């Protein structure tokens, strides 16, 4: 029972574009009618208006679902043995420990990049958009949270039970997440660069999709040595731009391909942390095979 | 400086190292000048000239009632989350002598003909035949990367690390850590 030459799997949790905006944090309270941030050259740079101390950033995610569910698969064997591993990795366990991380992510500033730098008060608003109307907000603080340590709270169980049942197919779920950091006024964004050019849409800045849920999924903890720099963000071989350093090299047994194979062919269930790094590599999506 | 504060930046996958030294040294730039106090300095200690780095920590001599406003300032503080900061500890007795100071030069012939032309009132040609080639000059240690209304890309950071002596000249320092004429505690 070899594995199948093309071997796709859609993207779960794909979040969209994120406008930008500048404000007061006395207009927190009604952010609409807020003048957007429009980019200008002086290579090209962009500033916060002439009287404004915040900025905000808004972007939506979906929980599309059926993460385990192959999108294509050449053989029917290969297929019918992972979905058969799949429900029984949900029967034994739930979702509900990447829920949570996922939960922790979105909460803190962790995705935002340049941002974050330098910011006195970020404050973190994710509301429920329901057939149109806001079911249930939560706003959180993404200072007072900690950045290296996960604490427990009912607003982040509530949002990893949601997220848990809307990959498990339970309803549609949309979340509204909206940001305000204090940076100061006339200061310089630092938005994602184009191939300088400054990322903007509709004459707005803004950050990319993949750019922020490549942020919004760094849930692999589990690497086999910790130097203390925190969640990395998942990516195959555990590769780090910045670092420059590999993690989880294939040479080891904890390498995804290797730790799939296994499980497959073998059926060798192993440890709970390489079972979660592999669901959080199938929730991601990618080309495997040949 | 009667304590002696280790400012180790911690490594980080949303920011490179370059970045994240900058932005720690930029932060606490205004945390220190605007904060006020008699000698205000810092050093690298993992200063090497093999990676032409400027280190991955930094150490902040000052006194002690000056860093325990430091400290507790919100400004030079926040960034605990991405850079591990411990206590005040009195330093070792034995120290060396070294100055850490800045070069101040302008690289481009444009910048140093409009200058000249600015005071006499010269002509456009009067100003370039004045600016020979041999006026470009820079630092060429290393330089970290600064990204800041200066320049849109990474700057070069002009760090000039003075030669190890037996010596030390104390005294006050600039408002912005800026060599004052004297050495710091080297330990």
């Amino acid at each position: 029972l070899s594995t199948a030459s093309v071997l796709a799997f859609e993207r779960k949790l794909d979040p969209s574009d994120a406008l930008m905006s500048a404000g007061a944090w006395a207009q927190r309270d009604a952010s609409q009618e807020w003048p957007a941030v429009t980019v200008r050259e002086k290579v090209d740079v962009a500033n916060l208006p002439s009287d404004a101390d915040t900025l905000k950033v808004r972007f939506t995610l979906r929980v599309l679902g059926g993460a385990g569910t192959p999108s294509a698969c050449n053989d029917a064997a290969y297929r019918d043995k992972l979905l058969q591993t799949v429900a029984t990795y949900v029967n034994d366990q739930g979702f509900a420990e990447l829920a949570r991380r996922y939960a922790h992510n979105l909460a803190n500033a962790r995705f935002l990049w340049r941002n974050r730098v330098g910011a006195e008060a970020v404050e973190v608003r994710i509301n429920h958009i329901r057939q149109g109307e806001v079911a249930r907000a939560w706003r959180f603080d993404a200072l007072a949270i900690g950045l290296r340590d996960f604490k427990a709270d009912a607003e982040l169980d509530a949002l990893a039970e949601l997220i848990a049942s809307g990959l498990s197919g339970s309803g549609h779920v949309l979340l509204e997440v909206v940001a305000f950091a204090r940076i100061g006024d006339g200061q310089e964004v630092f938005p994602s660069q184009e191939l300088k050019t400054l990322y903007s849409v509709r004459d707005a800045a803004a950050i990319h999709s993949q750019k922020i849920g490549n942020a919004l999924r760094t849930i692999d903890t589990w690497y086999p040595d910790e130097d203390g720099l925190g969640p990395i963000a998942v990516e195959p071989y555990g590769s780090v731009t910045s670092q420059g350093k590999a993690y989880r090299q294939p040479k080891q047994k904890l390498d995804f391909y290797t730790l799939l194979d296994n499980w497959v062919l073998r059926d060798e269930a192993p440890a709970v942390e390489q079972q979660h790094y592999v669901i959080a590599n199938l929730i991601r999506g990618g080309v495997f095979g040949e | 400086m009667d304590h002696y504060l280790d400012i180790r930046l911690r490594p980080d996958p949303e920011f490179p190292p370059a970045q994240l030294m900058s932005v720690l040294f930029g932060k606490l730039h205004q945390a220190l000048v605007a904060q006020g106090g008699d000698r205000i300095g810092v050093s690298f200690p993992d200063l090497d000239e093999s990676r032409s780095r400027l280190g991955e920590r930094l150490r902040i001599h000052a006194s002690a009632d000056d860093l325990r406003a430091l400290l507790a300032r919100p400004w030079l503080e926040g960034l605990r989350d991405h850079l591990q900061f411990g206590e005040p500890a009195v330093v070792p007795h034995p120290t060396p002598y070294r100055q850490v100071s800045r070069v101040q030069a302008k690289s481009n012939p444009e910048r140093l003909r409009r200058r000249l032309m600015r005071r006499h009132d010269l002509s456009e040609e009067e100003a370039r035949k004045r600016i020979p080639d041999t006026v470009a000059r820079a630092l060429d240690l290393p330089f970290v990367t600064l990204r800041s209304q200066s320049t849109g890309q990474h700057f070069r950071l002009f760090i000039r690390h003075g030669p190890l002596q037996v010596t030390a000249e104390e005294g006050g320092f600039t408002c912005y850590g800026l060599s004052k004429g004297g050495f710091v505690p080297w330990f």
